[PDB]
RNA sequence: CGCCGUUAGUUGCCAGCGGUUCGGCCGGGCACUCUAACGGGACUGCCCGCGAAAGCGGGAGGAAGGAGGGGACGACGUCUGGUCAGCAUGGCCCUUACGGCCUGGGCGACACACGUGCUACAAUGCCCACUACAAAGCGAUGCCACCCGGCAACGGGGAGCUAAUCGCAAAAAGGUGGGCCCAGUUCGGAUUGGGGUCUGCAACCCGACCCCAUGAAGCCGGAAUCGCUAGUAAUCGCGGAUCAGCCAUGCC
């Protein structure tokens, strides 16, 4: 019962992570319940275009968080020793409670 | 509406007669977008007309929105110096919206406190030909036809 | 029948006629018919004249209303005037007390409008 | 008005950002301020070398720090000793242990931050405006670009009304987000007063 | 602002209710954001140069 | 209406709770 | 309808030279700053100057003005 | 044995389970007339079975979930008519024509700015 | 945002089933919904009429038709438009202060006047009760469930959460039942008196909130004038940024 999280600013970066654990053992080791999407908390920054007056400009910015769950059942011995540490990807974060 | 020629919506038919007539009548007594509200008058009022009058409720709603349309009306328009109210006919499409409003619209003057009363007894008032609904109709008519002296402005 | 100082409220439910008196309001009502056990709902004209009693009886020697309590309060303002207190200087120029802004709205504390000199040679608005 | 940054409105696509590292509600505030801290020290340092845009990352208490320039020479230093006491400074802010590199840009031309930063330097020099720029989108539409344009502010020549001096070649479909289109800004501290110097320089399409 | 009132984090403010945000990057004491210790203006130009990562304009 | 603070709606505008709205 | 909870507060920079006086007899004058603290019982008798942002303004303290504060008897507008 | 359809409408999504059967149909636990209980409208949903000559032909037994009954009212009233073509695909040259398959589109517009509410602007005075 | 598919199932469900404290609560499958990555789909592409062509009217298939809907985007330039109090920046001026520091006061003054709004004048309504439906967002030195005390604000207790897995939440208009009966009223809730909670070193000037009492003007508004063409207007309520708290009836 391996559970990892993954959080992000990036969508493309952390499918970096699920074309890449579970590459281990699909359907030969563990079963691999996947990568799940999860929701993803979204922050918006509405700002007034110009410094003085014109309270009516605006523009807006978000800076959407992505999710990932995978866990993954039977951590083998074999299949934990290489999805241990053969990463690449910057703008992720892990979170591990298996 | 400078470029298009603006295109009537057609509204889903009554939940009840089917008459699309009827929908309409709903809208204007409609208010703050209370639809249910809304229908849950007109109905309450078709049930006041059925004791009030051995006949069916829809052939009253026909006659009373027909005796209230208006056959003309005076349009105001500047010809040279000041105003001038030109009397033209009324196109089928205004004579109807003009009914329905005028129809709700004097419904709520009546003193009956319930409001599907004032309906009820405004319909029947209409379809008997009295009622200040008929009455408004009446005076717009009255108001052309008494400027003819203007008529050949039709505009 | 009168319930509170010369209170004669007829014709409409208890909780609602007791409104009428002074000092009492809706909760005062519904409460003071609880801890008498008299049915709110009925009319003034329609009750018992043992119930009237109790009401009476109660109503008077549980609160202090009317007139005695118009008392205490003209009393209490007269006091926050007698000492220096500010809320006092308030009341004597008839301004709101609460705090409140009184670059306009403060028509309900000042009565009618005392329409003088606004302009003479600047936007009027 | 009008025109928003070319950049910022393609940071999405056909313009990664300028630092990409996930960061808690809690710590990100931080870890960007410390950003500027760096970007900022490097950016007055490294001028003499010209920098154009300086990538940071974060991992496991760690700092990227990818500085783009020109004259790496100039960068690393003799032997060693700029690129040494450069991560003695950087090390000093930043308790994550702050690798730093250095990049090669494939011609000068093609970096409206330079470009922009070039023009500038002219014009702090008592340069002619209309022919520094008329030379500046010259070179930059010499080197490949499918377009290029070059904007200076005013008081152009010390005189005492503003003005502003135009100059382009090729396309520069700004409306396109499809564009990928340099953005290069650059003052000009003179003995009248500032002077703006906008670079933009259109390379590539899809 | 004036250089002398910049010093939000001095510290010890005597009490809590003294302390106030105030822009790190440009003073402004008017509409700072906690996400990022910036006002409204710096938020502004910084995003534009991707400088605020994942920061990007949103639109739906 | 919701200018009455002993009263529901009342209470509801105000985003508040008491006596004329209880939290359960 | 005012409010303090239950701990009434008042500024010792007078509450701890007040209860002095009360160890010797009255005193003219007693220029503060503090209108925040609330007047005590033990202050009826005292006239406290308390400040209205230009000047001191002396409050002769009366059993009528216990729980009330020194500010509101040193008023700070000028109207008419 | 069962022939189901999904159904949309403005934020409401509803499943929908036909049953060769009477006619009751189980919205969320609740009988019809009362889920939509006094509310003029919901005659509608059950049209599509009109359409056909079914409604006591079929039983149905519906869940819902997003927006408000009235919303709702229309998305059943989708289900119930592709879980229909499911039971039958020669059951659109007449459950089409009425339109009863188009996923009605219209949803809350967005609210900009400067505006107070997405297109109603403020308003002023001199000007 | 609108339809379909693929990929992944600690959201999902009697779908067909077996365990029921009959709560998808355990088993357990992920089908459907949803989540979100990606991908398909419309192109006047097809039929008919008109046309020199572009294209216009009309029709079928289709979730969608001919810019499907809403955004982001705003040319050369104009207004010597706005801002040197965001920030830079040339010039000018200040030094023992046109610097700095505090405590307190002021920006919250009011005879008046205007803009923008809130809440109303009520019965297609108001009150009470019971009961059904959202979306997008938030949770530390915080969001705070079911508990106890208080009419209550809230106080003490204390579980889970670290958050599609806990909490904020009750959505409100709605529906059902009952009350009010046209009245300045069970409309309206201003103002003022009293008692109290909380945040804060501290609420007099200058906070919000609760409870009792008080219960104003207002019976739909002169000249004139504003918004909006469809899920729009109108109407209903919910969240957030700022933020100890809050004068937000503002803004998004
Ligand atoms: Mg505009
Ligand atoms: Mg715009
Ligand atoms: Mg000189
Ligand atoms: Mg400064
Ligand atoms: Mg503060
Ligand atoms: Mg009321
Ligand atoms: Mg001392
Ligand atoms: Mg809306
Ligand atoms: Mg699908
Ligand atoms: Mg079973
Ligand atoms: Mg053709
Ligand atoms: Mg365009
Ligand atoms: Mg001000
Ligand atoms: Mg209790
Ligand atoms: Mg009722
Ligand atoms: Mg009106
Ligand atoms: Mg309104
Ligand atoms: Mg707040
Ligand atoms: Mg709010
Ligand atoms: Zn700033």
């Amino acid at each position: 019962k391996i559970r990892i999280k993954l959080r992000g600013f990036d969508h493309k970066t952390l499918d970096a992570s699920a074309q890449k654990i579970v590459e281990a053992a699909r359907r030969s080791g563990a079963q691999v319940s996947g990568p799940i999407p999860l929701p993803t908390r979204v922050r918006r920054f509405t700002v007034i275009r110009g410094p003085f007056k014109h309270k009516d400009s605006r523009e807006h910015f978000e800076l959407r968080t992505h999710n990932r769950l995978v866990d993954i059942i039977n951590p083998n011995r074999k299949t934990i020793e290489q999805l241990m540490t053969l990463d690449l990807p910057t703008g992720v974060e892990i979170e591990i409670k298996t | 509406a400078r470029r298009r020629r603006a295109e009537v919506r057609q509204l889903q038919p009554d939940l009840v007669y089917g008459d699309v007539l009827v929908t309409a009548f709903i809208n204007k007594i409609m208010r703050d977008g209370k639809k249910n509200l809304a229908a849950r008058i007109f109905y309450d009022a078709c049930k006041i007309i059925q004791e009030k009058t051995g006949q069916e409720p829809l052939k009253v709603f026909k006659q009373a929105v027909e005796n209230v349309k208006p056959r003309m009306e005076v349009r105001s328009r500047r010809v040279g110096g000041a105003n001038y109210q030109v009397p033209m006919e009324v196109s089928p499409r205004r004579q109807q919206s003009l009914a329905l409003r005028w129809l709700v619209q004097a419904a709520n003057q009546r003193p009956e406190r319930r409001a599907a009363v004032r309906i009820a007894h405004e319909l029947m008032d209409a379809a008997e030909g009295k009622g200040g609904a008929v009455k408004k109709k009446e005076d717009v008519e009255r108001m052309a036809e008494a400027n003819r002296a203007y008529a050949h402005y039709r505009w | 029948a009168r319930i509170a100082g010369v209170e004669i409220p007829r014709n409409k439910r208890v909780d609602v006629a007791l409104t009428y008196i002074y000092g009492i309001g809706k909760a005062r009502a519904k409460e003071a018919l609880e801890k008498t056990g008299i049915n709110p709902a009925t009319r003034v004209k329609d009750l018992t004249e043992a119930e009237v009693v109790r009401l009476r009886e109660y109503v008077e020697n549980t609160w202090k209303l009317e007139g005695e309590l118009r008392a205490e309060v003209a009393a209490n303002i007269k006091r926050l005037m007698d000492i220096g207190c500010y809320r006092g200087l308030r009341h004597r120029r008839g301004l709101p007390v609460r705090g409140q802004r009184t670059r306009t709205n403060a028509r309900t504390r000042k009565g009618p409008r005392k329409t003088v000199a606004g302009k003479k040679k600047a936007p009027r608005k | 008005g009008n025109k928003i940054h070319p950049i910022g409105f393609r940071l999405g696509i056909t313009r990664d950002w300028e630092s990409r590292w996930y960061a808690g509600k809690k710590q990100y505030r931080h870890l960007l301020l410390e950003d500027q801290r760096i970007r900022g020290l490097l950016e007055k340092e490294l001028y003499s070398a010209g920098l154009a845009r300086v990538d940071i990352e974060r991992a496991a208490d760690n700092v990227a720090v990818t500085v783009h320039v020109a004259k790496p020479g100039v960068v690393i230093g003799r032997g060693g000793e700029r690129i040494r006491v450069l991560r003695e400074e950087l090390a000093k802010l930043t308790g994550k242990n702050v690798a730093l590199n250095v990049q090669e840009v494939q011609n000068p031309n093609l970096s409206a931050p330079l470009v922009a930063q070039r023009v500038a330097e002219q014009i702090e020099r008592r340069f002619a405006v209309r022919r520094a720029i008329k030379q500046a989108v010259q070179r930059v539409m010499e080197s490949g670009a499918k377009g290029a344009k070059v904007i200076v502010s005013g008081r152009i020549g010390g005189a005492e009304q503003a003005r502003t001096e135009w100059a382009a070649q090729g396309r520069v479909p700004l409306h396109t987000l499809r564009a990928n289109i340099d953005y290069g800004f650059a003052l000009a501290r003179t003995t009248y007063g500032v002077l703006g110097v906008k670079a933009y320089i259109f390379l590539g399409e899809v | 602002a004036r250089k002398a009132l910049i010093e939000k984090a001095k510290r010890t403010p005597k009490f809590k209710v003294r302390a106030y945000t105030r822009c790190v990057r440009c003073g402004r004491a008017r509409s700072v954001y906690r996400f990022f210790g910036l006002c409204r203006i710096c938020l502004r130009e910084l995003a534009h140069k991707g400088q605020l990562p994942g920061v990007r304009k949103a639109s739906w | 209406g919701k200018g009455d603070r002993r009263t529901r709606r009342g209470k509801i505008w105000r985003g508040t709770y008491g006596k004329y709205r209880p939290r359960k | 309808p005012r409010s303090l909870k239950k701990g009434v507060f008042v500024d010792d920079h007078l509450l701890e030279k007040v209860l002095e006086l009360n160890a010797k007899g009255e005193k003219r004058l007693i220029k503060t700053w503090s209108r925040r603290s609330t007047i005590v019982p033990e202050m009826v008798g005292h006239t406290i100057a308390v400040y209205n942002g230009k000047q001191h303004v002396p409050v002769y303290i009366t059993e009528n003005m216990v729980g009330h504060k020194l500010g509101e008897f040193a008023p700070t507008r000028t109207y008419r | 044995e069962q022939y189901y359809g999904t159904g949309r409408r403005k934020e409401a999504v509803a499943r929908v389970f036909l049953r060769p059967g009477n006619g009751k149909v189980t919205v969320n636990g609740q009988d019809f007339n009362e889920y939509f209980q006094g509310l003029v409208r919901a005659v509608a949903a059950l049209e599509p079975l009109r359409a056909v000559d079914a409604l006591g032909r079929f039983d149905a037994y519906i869940t819902v979930r997003g927006g408000g009954k009235s919303g709702q009212i229309d998305a059943i009233k989708l289900g119930i008519a592709r879980a229909l073509v499911q039971y039958n695909p020669d059951y659109r040259a007449k459950l089409k024509p009425l339109g009863f398959l188009t996923r009605d589109a219209r949803v809350v517009e967005r609210k900009k700015y400067g505006k107070h509410k997405a297109r109603r602007a403020p308003q002023y005075s001199k000007r």
